[PDB]
RNA sequence: GGCUCAGGACAACGGUUGCACCCCCCGUGGCGGUCGCCGGACACCGCUGGCAACCCGGCGCCAAGACGUGCGCGCAAGGGCGGGCCCCGGGCGAGCAGCGUGACGCAGCGACGGCCCGCCCGGGCUUCCGGGGCAUCACCCGGUCGGCGCGGUCGCGGCGCGCCGAGGGCCCGACGCCUGGCGGAGAAUCAGGGUUCGACUCCGGAGAGCGGGCCUGCGAGACGGCCCGCACAUCCAAGGACGGCAGCAGGCGCGGAACUUGCCCAAUGCGCGGCGCGCGGCGGCGCGACGGGGUGCGCGCGAGUCAGGCGGG
């Protein structure tokens, strides 16, 4: 083609396209980098993109071709098959330049921004539903088996002190003690035996 | 190779586990534990291939994860588990208790024990040592471990153990003309007295015995176990540590066919 | 790599002798820290875990005066002469056994006490202390040791001797 | 675990020692004292894309037996002093291991309690003896032989580096060259003494087209992991992407010379616990070779045929 441009807005939460001839000159968006502010006057900031052929920008390589890189386990761009294997890649079609077949950019700072999509998933550690309603997160009735959701496969909240739970935590530390009081009782039995030989 | 064995060829495996040639070309390989590999036995070796509890492995599994086997005390669930030498094998389901012990060709053999008998082991002391902050460590035949330990008890003594709170209640000391048996070698599994110590600086020291018909043999000192003082502790099997020779023998196999 | 394995030498009469293998990774070596003279430690993972701790740029230690037993915190002024090469000494670079001027200021306060050495607190009424390092800082990170007494003290006063 | 025998002749390998120079997952015993319930974000997934295909990009809601930080009776590594000036228990044949005390340091374990210690198996090196042929290969070596000091290593060591000395080996065959050279347990032959061969079943070693390099891990210098050079092939819109049967079958080539592109985890065992597995098992081809019985006897059988059993996933 010439450019898709997937421009996103989070704020909302949509996503939307576009085209551009992008050609090889004047083109006052060419020439910047990754994370940069244009003004939009043409189609806000640049995220990413893929050339033709397929292949993806990458932060800080600072060239408008493409690169060799010795990519590694944990990086973009690469998914790795056993823990610890390294892979050479190629990337980076541009510093937005002509070759650039795609671009990603997200909106700031507000066709114009209408649709607002819902949020598919709720709250589910404790305290995560303790922000959501002011709740405070100290107390010694904390237990929050409030059931709504509005039915909406996902609840089973998350980090709940119960009562068995605070049990089993005392048992563990009144275990703990013990422990080094018999300990203490063997030592003090064999410095005494060797007092009396 | 690169790591560790965890396979054990059927022809590699240790002589006295009287495996059969044909029917396998792998054998179980010990897992870890309270015995090494030499002198052992894999639990399985002997619900499978010698008491017919069970009649495949695959069978064999579901009698160790129900949990009807106690070694020492405890369920194991483990099939090639190594148990050896003193251990306590308690099946209740059909209430058989037994000690494992050793033949007089050198095999591994269960006798039947008493109620008031499977509640304590004999172990051997094989060290004593420093561990942390100083203290003092006493370790047995059995991979156990037992600190602040009564000064008296020196390497070579065994110890007797509960075998619900794990202490010690009894130690034997070695001597001249305690009675003893043999745990390895070629004398494996005969029982006699100690009628002589000879230490060589830097090497091996050595061990004479006499069985109670006054046959005479040696061996090293890293193969003599303690039973008792004069009397042995524990119940024996029915030849009591006397061996044949090959003519007597013959004539004892001759008559079972008659 | 770098390896320490001795199939590479020549055997006891000068014969030339056959490869029968590749390189093993239990035969490796690594190159050396060259610690320098005045903070980083880096670590180093090795065989079966067992961090190694690997110092470069180190400037404190800490020092003892045996035979009084005046045990302080102080900084490591320069390195003075060494054994092996005077090429060590040139650059300041802190392995074990070499000598070293620390500083005389914690050692102050053992000023008063007479019947102690002379030839250690004419050594403190001035501005350094002569000492000598007796850790390894490549393998542990650290630079410690101990305050020269005795005919070591005479033998490397002579060795630094304004000749 | 499976395959192979290319390399390598004071190696490897076999018996026999040692680590007071070492590292070690799981399992089995121990031990457990450490100057009030936290945070945010990644994948699967939604919405949009690029590309021939290989493979990837952007924005966003969400968890933990994942991380990160941590509530706690001070104690991880390393370091200075604490020995007797014929001769000789905590634990030794052997001054070894702990502890005390002055200084540093602030590690590891703690958001479902484990750092640490003994054993066990396994590994690394290491002592003594054995360990191919050629003299038309008689002298060879120069980190080569020893000493001192540091570095590096899991660890000792010319293992590496600086300095010092001139050593070390040899007709009891050094050094060099050659091998259509893997070692042993063993096998063929046969009075006794011997000769010849050790591809392949068990044990040990080495390799994965040939050189090298490395990450992750307790453990690999791994090739059914990654990176580079070389020699060879693969797809393609020409921009790129991409490979390693000395695994099981199967094919080409070569040679005098060597089988099915089958069925199955039911057994023997291994990993996780219920599965997995061309380990291995069962059939197929198979005059390499072994063992038994026939082609008659004086009148009854076997080889085949068809059914039912038994056996077998
Ligand atoms: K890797
Ligand atoms: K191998
Ligand atoms: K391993
Ligand atoms: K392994
Ligand atoms: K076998
Ligand atoms: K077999
Ligand atoms: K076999
Ligand atoms: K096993
Ligand atoms: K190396
Ligand atoms: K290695
Ligand atoms: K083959
Ligand atoms: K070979
Ligand atoms: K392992
Ligand atoms: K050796
Ligand atoms: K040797
Ligand atoms: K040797
Ligand atoms: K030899
Ligand atoms: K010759
Ligand atoms: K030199
Ligand atoms: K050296
Ligand atoms: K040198
Ligand atoms: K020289
Ligand atoms: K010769
Ligand atoms: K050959
Ligand atoms: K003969
Ligand atoms: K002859
Ligand atoms: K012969
Ligand atoms: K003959
Ligand atoms: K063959
Ligand atoms: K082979
Ligand atoms: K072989
Ligand atoms: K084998
Ligand atoms: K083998
Ligand atoms: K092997
Ligand atoms: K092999
Ligand atoms: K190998
Ligand atoms: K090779
Ligand atoms: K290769
Ligand atoms: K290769
Ligand atoms: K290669
Ligand atoms: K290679
Ligand atoms: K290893
Ligand atoms: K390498
Ligand atoms: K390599
Ligand atoms: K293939
Ligand atoms: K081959
Ligand atoms: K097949
Ligand atoms: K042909
Ligand atoms: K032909
Ligand atoms: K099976
Ligand atoms: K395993
Ligand atoms: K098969
Ligand atoms: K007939
Ligand atoms: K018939
Ligand atoms: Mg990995
Ligand atoms: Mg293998
Ligand atoms: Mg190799
Ligand atoms: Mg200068
Ligand atoms: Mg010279
Ligand atoms: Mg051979
Ligand atoms: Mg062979
Ligand atoms: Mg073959
Ligand atoms: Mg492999
Ligand atoms: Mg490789
Ligand atoms: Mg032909
Ligand atoms: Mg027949």
């Amino acid at each position: 083609s010439f450019c898709k441009v997937n421009i996103s807005n989070p704020v909302t939460g949509a996503n939307k396209s576009l085209m551009i001839e992008d050609f090889r000159k004047s083109q006052t968006i060419h020439g910047l980098r990754m994370a940069s502010e244009f003004d939009g006057a043409a189609l806000f900031r640049i995220t990413g993109g893929n050339d033709a052929q397929g292949f993806p920008m990458y932060q800080g390589v600072l060239k408008s071709q493409r690169a060799r890189l010795l990519l590694r386990q944990g990086a973009k761009c690469y998914l790795h098959r056993r823990n610890g294997e390294r892979k050479r890649k190629s990337i980076r079609g541009c510093i937005v330049g002509p070759d650039l077949h795609a671009l990603s950019v997200v909106l700031v700072d507000a066709g114009l921004t209408d649709v607002v999509v819902p949020k598919r998933l709720v709250p589910k550690r404790a305290s995560k539903i303790r922000r959501l309603f002011g709740l405070p997160t100290t107390k010694v009735d904390p237990k929050d088996q409030m059931l709504v959701c509005e039915l909406i496969l996902k609840p089973k909240v998350q980090r709940v002190v119960t009562d068995e739970k605070y049990a089993r935590k005392q048992r563990v530390i009144a275990e703990k003690k013990e422990i080094m009081r018999k300990s203490l009782q063997q030592l003090e039995e064999y410095k005494a035996l060797l007092s009396r030989m | 190779a690169r790591g560790v064995r965890k396979h054990l060829k059927r022809l590699n495996a240790p002589k006295h586990w009287l495996l059969d040639k044909m029917g396998g070309i792998w054998a179980p390989r010990p897992t870890n534990g309270p015995h090494g590999l030499r002198e052992c036995i894999p639990l399985i070796l002997i619900l499978r291939n010698r008491l017919h509890y069970a009649n495949t492995y695959a069978e064999t599994s579901m009698i160790l994860q129900d949990k009807n086997v106690l070694i020492d005390g405890k369920p194991r669930t483990d099939p090639t588990f190594p148990v050896g030498f003193m251990d306590v094998f308690e099946i209740p389901k059909v209430h058989k208790t037994f000690r494992v012990l050793y033949d007089v060709k050198g095999r591994f053999t269960l006798v039947p024990i008493q109620s008031n008998e499977a509640g304590f082991k004999l172990c051997r002391v094989q060290k004593i040592f420093l561990g942390d902050k100083g203290m003092p460590y006493l370790s047995t035949h059995d991979a156990r471990t037992i600190r602040f330990p009564h000064p008296d008890i020196k390497t070579n003594d065994t110890i007797k153990i509960n075998l619900k709170t794990g202490k010690i209640d009894e130690w034997y000391k070695f001597d001249i003309g305690k009675i003893v048996m043999v745990t390895g070698g070629r004398n494996c599994g005969r029982i006699g007295t100690i009628q002589a110590i000879d230490k060589h600086m830097g090497s091996y020291t050595m061990i004479r015995m006499k069985d109670t018909e006054g046959t005479e043999f040696l061996t090293r000192l890293c193969n003599v176990f303690v039973i008792g003082n004069d009397s042995p502790a524990v119940a024996i099997p029915t030849t009591k540590g006397i061996r044949p020779d090959i003519i007597k023998n013959r004539e004892l196999r001759l008559r079972s066919i008659a | 790599g770098i390896t320490h394995d001795k199939m590479y030498k020549r055997s006891k009469t000068g014969a030339v002798q056959g490869k029968w293998h590749k390189k093993r990774k239990y035969n490796l070596g690594r190159q050396p820290a060259n610690t320098k003279l005045i903070q980083k430690i880096s670590t180093i993972r090795c065989r079966g875990g067992n961090i190694k701790r690997r110092a470069l740029r180190l400037s404190h230690g800490s020092f003892a005066w045996g035979s009084a037993d005046i045990s302080h915190k102080a900084r490591i002024l320069q390195v003075v002469y060494n054994s092996t090469s005077n090429e060590l000494v040139r650059t300041n670079t802190l392995v074990k056994g070499c000598v070293v001027q620390i500083d005389s200021a914690p050692f102050k306060s053992a000023l008063s006490n007479d019947t102690l050495d002379k030839e250690i607190l004419d050594q403190i009424r001035g501005d350094h202390i002569l000492a000598r390092i007796s850790s390894r800082p490549g393998q542990v990170g650290t630079a410690d040791g101990y305050i020269l007494e005795g005919p070591e003290l005479l033998f490397y006063q002579k060795k630094l001797a304004p000749k």
